[PDB]
């Protein structure tokens, strides 16, 4: 073989008069498109159609949830497009697709993406050069242990690749797909059965003389084409014939091969729409009697002090048996976020136990995932910004981390608004508050302050730049010139922000209410005013293509109405200490 | 020293033995660093093996580095078939007439080939055009299973039915007459090869889609050299294609020389390397002309003469000037338009060769009965019909449409809305004039109408043309509103139901819906009866609606909350369809009507109200 498709100029020759061609050997995909070349039939399918047994095997098992990995070229989308358009028939389903380019040593990053899939079984297409690099790749990273399964095509099982390849693994071959013989009778037998049915017609024309002195098509090769794509006899040395729309073939016979003591075995063989199974026993990656399995959570936080808590581990020693107001041993996990006590900024193995914790865990007990949390690296949660050309990319912080798969599930104090919603689904609100404003007591009419309408210099009224308050005044018209005398004297962070009123070097402070009225509580020198305005709640975020979500909010649900929450936040919400002061 | 490059140049037709040889490749712009070695060759008839045995023939140990193709030809397969020697020699090939010129599959990226027809792209984007300036806005797509079906499909989707049909596996079904017959619409872009489009015409002929009203647009392919015209395309066919009388055949391959030359010259600039290369087939590709792909990278935009020859990623060059074309009565092919870079003009005014619905607000949008005596409308009034009888319908949303028609230029039909007024939502399904908006029984629908999030993802929307919004009026966030019980005495407040400003209600606050139900009222007036005769608190309402009302009263008895400052800041929009519309054209129109000052007067006029007479 000379690079690939050595059979291409054919069907672009024979194309120009419409001759019809007809490949033994070509099981290349990209023939299958009428469009490019619109004579080519074939007595084998393309790699592509090899999905379709996928399919029927993802039938069998019942896994819905699979993985599926590419290379990139007309080959491997092809094969995806099959794929998904059999997927279509049932609920779409894209569990997940990974796209890789050929020709590429290490696929590693890729991989890591792929782990954070809770799906845990593989299909993949690739040459067998590329097949080795991601066998090689795959290994790295444990990808050929128990609990996941692996899926593929028959070039993937062959060559170097079968070398490099992992134990366990299902592969396929076309039968007959290396005898030209069989298929070269098989292939004369329909051409004959189709031109003895051809010439029963009339108005037929002999095809051109010769290349030279001919500019024009022959009429009859489209018919001859149709009717030998239509040309039954189901009887033949290579198994029943029949085609489909592009030319391709249907109904042709894989034998399904595993890799047992690293070597190819017949597990079973499949012919026709059914699998037919071989008496030999099933074997799975890694050591299987029978295992047809087919699991954690990267979680995201913020450093917000009612809701999240933050302190290191002693040591290696791990977490404080402090205990709640109530009587109960305060729970606690570890989570790696950014450090500012050092002078440069270390991602810091650390402490946290919150409010949204105790809730992860309880959906913990409730769910079956397992959780490892790790705060975002960025203070913020997240804000779109950065460069101007096409859109460029993406929001800063948690949220960006969510969408990137940094972490698949984000756990915090997030206020939930339509900019955001589209990009992501939104769990059911755990919480339902509002933005209002802190002063202290110690001696703002309305969300509208004519004291807010007179801004003044002399009195200021301070928030943190990309805080999403910040962008209700951003994308709102109707407040859009009440926005700036807000942006002048921005803070960073919450803890500075309560400090600069608590200082008394800002007269007031801006903020939705879960995390002020604790604080509220906390000191009693400090007074929350008004409204609740901007009236929203508090949800956790997930991509919308994760279906765990569905689950998260139906929890939701069941927390909030044993009364969880309210006891949740009768703990985390104290109340002590403080009183309408007037 | 004296770096001399190796080019060839070669003509199929010009409907001569003798065809004219060698008229060019005359000295021109010496000062470009390469100078031109030119070898000529004709050939009469095309043919996969006449042009593979040529080409490699004259490839030789010649060792040419670039070749023109050019022909007389209608043939859309030629093009593929130099393409393809190109993608075996890695010798840069481009054409400039006929079928070379005529589009292809996409290149194979390491192949270089060139066509100086316009890119599929751009073409969808002048058919656009043309049925813009027509403002024909209904139109369906017939296409074939040739090259650049989806790329097209998706040019037009990003610029009725759809329709693929493959010409192999050849009909007695007279299946694109069992389909073809289905098509309603009166636009149709039809793509396929010069050959299919006679039998998809004869076809159409055959089902009666050429007639009357009905009108075909094409691309390129279709009209090829347009010398030769088989009568089974309908006449009134409209198609671009590039011009034969601008530049004579001759410039066109000056234009070709030059680009291998200047090529050649820039590629020199950057490595001081010779581009000459080995040029026969039959062995392996010679060594370094791997390195050749810079060329291509190089090649890819060139200018001369003042004139841009640049390319797209295709292959085709990115904007050649180009005719609008129509077929004259008979047999002739007559220039109708000129179209250049970004722009187009055409020459015809009119007659070659938008439906609105609407509800009754008495306050943006006024119903009036006509006098029967007179028989038509009078005055401002401008008719709108009701299934259920013609009505009067004038007012703000009449008067803003009047004008915007008058500056925009377009004629459209007005008409009532029957099920759900503005648009409401049951369970799974929209109701009202976004119903017909979507039903494409209404381009653009006016009103009242206020604008939400929902309404802007399914529709564009026209900018706010006047302040308005949630509002209260009574007369004379503090959770008085949130709850009733709080204050022994019951409160009351409502609103009208299907509004924006219940579905925001339910959306934000489920509290005030979930009370606020048993006091929602049938309509202002009636909801007015019940603020204004008592056994009501408080209304809540529109904005404009309401500061209008505070205006107008028969005693001074209401007035707004506060300011009237209205939380839910909003503005009334207009529907349009989807992000094909004419869109920005309108929002345009509109504030010219405020930059003029015209909205003030009419505010005077119809927004005014007496009352807030103490001020």
């Amino acid at each position: 073989p000379t690079d690939h498709l050595t059979p291409t100029p054919i069907s672009y020759t024979a194309g120009f008069y419409r001759i019809p061609v007809i490949g033994l050997t070509t099981r290349m995909s990209i023939y299958s498109d009428k469009s490019i070349h619109l004579s080519f039939l074939r007595t084998v399918p393309p790699y592509s159609h090899q999905a379709l047994v996928w399919f029927e095997m993802m039938r069998l098992f019942n896994w819905n949830h699979v993985i599926l990995i590419v290379s990139d070229d007309h080959e491997g989308r092809a094969a995806q497009k099959k794929l998904e358009t059999l997927l279509e028939e049932k609920e779409s389903k894209a569990d997940k697709v990974l796209q890789f380019e050929p020709g590429t040593k290490n696929l590693t990053a890729l991989l890591l993406e792929a782990k954070e899939l809770e799906a845990r079984v593989i299909i993949l297409s690739a040459s067998e050069d590329d097949a080795t690099a991601v066998y090689k790749s795959a290994a790295m990273l444990d990808m050929t242990g128990a609990g996941y399964v692996w899926l593929v095509g028959e070039r993937e099982i062959s060559g170097s690749a079968l070398r490099y390849a992992p134990d366990g693994i299902i592969g396929l071959q076309l039968i007959n797909g290396k005898n030209e013989s069989a298929h070269i009778s098989d292939a004369v037998a329909v051409v004959a059965q189709a031109i003895h049915e051809l010439f029963e017609m009339e108005q037929i024309t002999d095809p051109p003389r010769g290349c030279v002195g001919n500019t024009n098509i022959w009429k009859t090769g489209p018919l001859f084409k149709r009717v030998l794509m239509s040309s039954k006899y189901p009887d033949g040395v290579t198994g029943r014939i029949e085609f489909n729309e592009d030319g391709d073939r249907k109904f042709a016979q894989y034998s399904i091969m595993n890799l047992q003591n690293r070597k190819l075995v017949q597990v079973g063989i499949f012919d026709g729409s059914y699998i037919i199974q071989n008496d030999r026993k099933i074997i799975w990656p890694g050591g299987e009697t029978e295992r047809p399995q087919g699991t954690r959570l990267k979680i995201v936080t913020i450093h917000q002090e009612p809701f999240v808590y933050v302190r290191p581990t002693t040591s290696d020693g791990t977490c404080r048996e402090e205990y709640t107001i109530n009587g109960d041993p305060i729970k606690k996990v570890i989570c790696n976020g950014p450090d500012e006590t050092i002078p440069g900024r270390p991602t810091v193995p650390q402490c946290c136990y919150g409010f949204c914790v105790d809730l992860l865990i309880k959906l913990a007990r409730e769910m079956d995932f397992t959780y490892e949390v790790h705060l975002v690296a960025d203070g913020k949660f997240g804000t779109q910004e950065r460069v101007n050309n096409s859109n460029a990319a993406a929001w800063n912080g948690m949220m960006g981390e969510l969408l990137s798969g940094q972490a698949d599930m984000i756990v915090a104090p997030l206020t939930i608004n339509n900019e955001r919603a589209q990009y992501i689904e939104f769990s059911k609100p755990f919480k339902y508050q509002g933005l209002t404003i802190l002063v202290k007591k110690e001696i703002i009419t309305g969300i509208n302050d004519p004291r807010l309408r007179n801004p003044s210099d002399k009195f200021i009224y301070a928030t943190v730049k990309q805080s999403s308050v910040d962008i209700y005044f951003r994308r709102q018209v109707e407040l859009s010139t009440m926005y700036r005398h807000m942006e002048k004297h921005n803070y960073e962070s919450a803890a500075e922000a309560i400090q600069a009123v608590r200082d008394n070097k800002l007269h007031a402070f801006i903020w939705d209410s879960a995390v002020l009225e604790f604080e509220a509580s906390q000191k009693c020198d400090l007074v929350t005013t008004g409204e609740l305005f901007f009236r929203s709640g508090f949800g956790i975020g997930m991509r919308k293509d994760s279906p765990w979500k569905q689950e998260v909010s139906l929890n939701i649900l069941k927390s909030h109405e044993n009364g969880f929450m309210e006891e949740l936040d009768k703990t985390w919400v104290r109340y002590q200490e403080c009183d309408s002061r007037s | 020293k004296h770096p001399n490059m190796d080019i060839a140049v070669i003509l199929v037709g010009t409907t001569e033995e003798v065809a004219i040889k060698d008229v060019h490749e005359k000295d021109d712009f010496h000062h470009l660093p390469v100078t031109p070695r030119v070898e000529l060759v004709t050939m009469q008839e095309s043919d996969p093996k006449s042009i593979i045995t040529r080409i490699c023939d004259l490839m030789s140990d010649k060792k040419v580095q670039g070749v023109v193709f050019g022909d007389d030809t209608d043939q859309e397969a030629i093009a593929q078939i130099l393409d393809f020697i190109s993608v075996q020699t890695l010798t840069p090939i481009l054409g400039i007439h006929g079928g070379s010129s005529m589009i292809m599959a996409d290149k194979e990226e390491a192949s270089m080939f060139f066509q100086f027809g316009p890119s599929i792209e751009q073409q969808a984007s002048v058919m656009l055009n043309i049925m813009e300036e027509y403002d024909w806005y209904i139109f369906s797509i017939v296409t074939t299973y040739f090259p650049g079906y989806q790329d097209f499909e998706n040019k037009v989707r990003s610029t009725e039915e759809v329709i693929h049909l493959d010409m192999s596996l050849d009909d007695i079904d007279s299946k694109i007459q069992n389909q073809l017959k289905k098509l309603q619409s009166p636009v149709i872009l039809l793509y396929c090869t010069k050959e299919e489009a006679t039998y998809i015409f004869e076809v159409a002929h055959s089902v009666g889609l050429t007639g009357y009203g009905f009108t075909w647009i094409v691309p390129s392919l279709v009209a090829g050299d347009t010398d030769t015209v088989p009568d089974e395309f309908p006449t009134g066919l409209i198609s671009v294609s590039y011009d034969e009388w601008d530049y004579d055949l001759p410039a066109r391959v000056r234009d070709g020389i030059a680009i291998i030359t200047t090529a050649a010259s820039t590629m020199l600039s950057e490595h001081n390397s010779i581009p000459q290369s080995k040029s026969s087939c039959n062995n392996i590709q010679e060594s370094r002309v791997y390195e050749a792909h810079m060329l291509k990278r190089y090649l890819i935009n060139v200018t001369f003469e003042g004139r841009d020859l640049s390319f797209s990623e295709d292959g085709y060059q990115m904007h050649p000037k180009l005719v609008i074309i129509l077929l004259n009565q008979e047999r002739k092919w007559e220039r109708v338009g000129k179209y250049k870079d970004r722009s187009l003009k055409m020459w015809p005014v009119f007659d070659l060769y938008l439906s609105i619905v609407t509800l009754e607000e008495a306050p943006f949008v006024i119903v009036e009965d006509v006098d029967p005596l007179s028989g038509t409308c009078m005055r401002n009034t401008v008719p709108c019909r009701k299934q259920i009888i013609k009505r009067c319908c004038k007012g703000f949303c009449i008067d803003i449409l009047k004008k915007i028609a008058k500056t925009v230029k377009f004629t459209y039909d007005l008409y009532l809305v029957t099920n759900g007024k503005h648009g409401k939502k049951i369970n799974g399904v929209w109701n009202g004039m976004i119903g017909e908006v979507v039903t494409k029984r209404a381009y653009m629908a006016v009103g009242s109408l206020t604008i939400n999030e929902e309404r802007s993802e399914v529709v564009d929307f026209s900018v706010p043309f006047i302040e308005t919004g949630i509002s209260v009026m009574v007369s004379r966030s503090d959770k008085k509103f949130q709850r009733p019980n709080d204050f022994s005495p019951a409160f009351r407040f409502g609103t009208v139901p299907n509004g924006s400003t219940e579905r925001n209600i339910r959306n934000n606050y489920l509290e005030m819906h979930s009370y606020m139900v048993k006091f929602n009222q049938r309509s202002v007036q009636d909801a007015l009866l019940s603020l204004k005769s008592g056994k009501l608190d408080a209304f809540i309402y529109d904005a404009a609606v309401l500061n209008y009302m505070a205006g107008r009263d028969e005693g001074c008895k209401l007035v707004t909350i506060g300011s009237g400052k209205v939380f839910a800041t909003t503005g009334y929009g207009i529907a349009i369809q989807k992000d094909s519309g004419w869109k920005r054209q309108v929002d345009l129109a509109i504030l010219q009507l405020f930059g003029d000052g015209e909205m003030e007067e009419l505010e005077a006029l119809w927004l005014t109200g007496i009352c807030h007479n103490e001020k």
